[PDB]
């Protein structure tokens, strides 16, 4: 623990500064440090954790695709070697995040909003592994993503309203999992449509602030349906 | 690759 | 030398891939490796080196300014500590680049286009140090930047045409040094104007391709003069 | 800070 000697509150303060500086690698290390303090995370802290690693892994995924595309076109070892380098570092980030979730974020998360959040993240990071998987564990990696998403979905449906932004973001990502990872485009479409319609019918219950939060994610579901249909 | 909308920062 | 066991040509290939993937930290490490092979760099290779480190140090400078600004407003230790962290890493990059230039890029660079290029870079990386310097070596850091720029300028004026893009980029950066580091805005203005006018009067000698290269940098000189006058 | 135009990538 590089961050073992820094106060929890200082690590959270520094994560927030790192976000402002666009130093996402630092933001992610600071939030890793905070989780390793062993206390549960607040809503805000969960969002810091997620944003930090999304940003880190986002850069690696983007780099991977560029390198993978060049490699495909090329089909010397250099292209493959460098795509492998980036891929390995990507897998490491996913491994680290899954690490934090299993030791011990998920088992201590009893509230719907925390448990759903973490299980969604678990699905997400298995999905990122799945995006680069080519060998004898691909099927199991994919099934790990499905399993995580499905538990999250079951909890979300039982414990949260249809407009709950966490529930909506989960359905969005599970929908993309179906479309592109499980090669189940009809499932992806059905999930996205059903999720949008059930959210639309519940907007009447919300404040203006909540309405804004929900409709933002509903538009993402719409954006995908437009490309898909 | 065409990337679909997923939750949170469009960091890729 | 992390890159001691990779072929020079592979390191250059991988720098180019890293540029395409926007992996500038990797691009910079690969080019460090290439310089440490001990052979001189080609024009293209010099440009790879410069682009890689410009990008790395650019992110750190941007982060530093964000953190410095928050710290100024705040005037707990956390803001200062984290600005210091970023500042130290920034200084390290500058130290590394200056390292490569003195061991042994500059002493082996005999052609105007290579020597001017490297001395410009030396000025640049001392300037970046100067931007964050606050102690008893600030004056000497500033003078190191001036000294490097001035030798570059003397060579460039004697050996290159006024429209030479390297010469023009040097004058641009030396001009900004004067304005903002040496607190010499009149010198900055005189240099930028004289450089623009002498370039304008030489454009007639150029091909279309060269004309494009020169006028691009001339517009930067103009952009600065507009803000300055 | 207002940053002035310098050579090469506007990376900051
Ligand atoms: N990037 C960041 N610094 C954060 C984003 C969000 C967020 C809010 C709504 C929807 C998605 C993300 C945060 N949650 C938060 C903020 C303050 C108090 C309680 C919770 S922190
Ligand atoms: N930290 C974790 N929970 C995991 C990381 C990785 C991994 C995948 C690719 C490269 C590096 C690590 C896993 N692979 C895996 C998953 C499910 C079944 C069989 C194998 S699980
Ligand atoms: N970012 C890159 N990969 C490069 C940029 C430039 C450059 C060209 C003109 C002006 C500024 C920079 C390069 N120089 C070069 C390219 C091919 C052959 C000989 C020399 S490489
Ligand atoms: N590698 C190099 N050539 C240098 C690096 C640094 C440095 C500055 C700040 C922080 C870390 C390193 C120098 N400082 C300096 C410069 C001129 C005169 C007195 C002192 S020289
Ligand atoms: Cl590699
Ligand atoms: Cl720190
Ligand atoms: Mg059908
Ligand atoms: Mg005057």
């Amino acid at each position: 623990g590089a961050m073992g000697s820094m106060e929890r509150a200082s690590l959270i303060q520094k994560a927030k500064l790192a976000e402002q500086a666009e130093r996402y690698e630092d933001m992610a290390a600071f939030m890793k440090g905070a989780v390793e303090k062993g206390e549960e995370l607040s809503c805000e802290e969960r969002n810091l954790l997620s944003v930090a690693y999304k940003n880190v892994v986002g850069g690696q995924r983007a780099a991977w695709r560029v390198l993978s595309s060049i490699e495909q076109k090329s089909n010397g070892p250099e292209v493959r070697e460098y795509r492998e380098k980036v891929e390995t570092e990507l897998q490491g980030v996913c491994d680290t995040v899954l690490g934090l979730l299993d030791s011990h974020l998920i088992k201590e998360a009893g509230d719907a909003e925390s448990r759903v959040f973490y299980l969604k993240m678990k699905g997400d990071y298995y999905r990122y592994l799945a995006e680069v998987a080519t060998g004898d564990d691909k099927k199991r990696i994919i099934d790990s993503a499905r399993s995580a998403y499905q538990e999250a979905m079951d909890i979300s449906k039982k414990e949260m309203p249809p407009t709950n932004p966490i529930r909506l973001g989960l359905a969005l990502n599970f929908s993309v999992f179906h479309y592109e990872i499980a090669n189940s485009p009809e499932e992806a479409i059905s999930l996205a449509k059903t999720t949008f319609d059930e959210a639309m019918a519940d907007l009447h219950t919300l404040s203006e602030d909540s309405y804004k939060d929900s409709t933002l994610i509903m538009q993402l579901l719409r954006d995908n349906l437009t490309l898909w249909t | 690759k065409l990337m679909f909308k997923t939750e949170g920062p469009d960091s890729d």
